[PDB]
């Protein structure tokens, strides 16, 4: 189907290498890079709805990295 | 053929080896107690050479 | 590959139906409440998490929305 | 085979169909003025039936 989860939620833990083991930082990191690369308006965008929410300044780049990458996902 | 998008899933879990009808795993961990009270040491009450 | 990614950020808006389109919202809900489903207690580790941050009571709420979508898709 | 994957990943994509070297879809816009000042009446000057 569509849905089909991933066993890297219940990986396997062991001395050997798992089925796909190379390829999972640079798969998240890819999928993300690509969509913001992609789209660029999007930064400014969420730049924007990070600075209206939250009072510091940690809360507000918080806000951004978690909206940049809750983005690209449509999580 | 949804096959690939399978493949692609089973991030995280083992390979193993099937020959005849018993499938051998290439990883795993066990843990034995080991009772080296019957051991000897065959070369003692030698002479040097 | 394992990214390939999801045509939908470029849907095609047209009179006629796409190539999947009873699918998609059906989707993503059932992924986030299929992991959510199988791992429980990382609910109260979010709620923790966004208590932690954030002053006021909205911001904590959707600090703690956002950690809850975006830990399923390890976005 | 990775066909599956594939037919995922198409979403919002609009299907069509080729006959021959041509590709015919069936989801567009046009966008015409329509003159009609040449267009009559063909049945002004009947007698009412």
């Amino acid at each position: 189907a569509v849905t089909l989860p991933s066993h890297s939620t219940r990986k396997l833990q062991t001395r050997s290498q798992t089925w796909l083991e190379s390829r999972e930082y640079t798969k998240h990191l890819i999928r993300v890079e690509n969509w913001i690369f992609r789209n660029p308006g999007f930064a400014l965008a969420a730049a924007a709805i990070a600075w209206l929410l939250g009072s510091s300044t940690s809360q507000k780049v918080i806000y951004l990295v978690m909206i940049l990458l809750i983005a690209p996902a449509y999580s | 053929s949804q096959e690939g998008a399978v493949h692609t899933a089973l991030a995280g879990a083992l390979e193993a080896e099937m020959d005849g009808a018993k499938g051998r795993l290439s990883s795993g961990h066990l843990k034995c107690r080991l009772k080296m009270d019957k051991l000897r040491l065959k070369g003692v009450s030698y002479s040097l050479c």
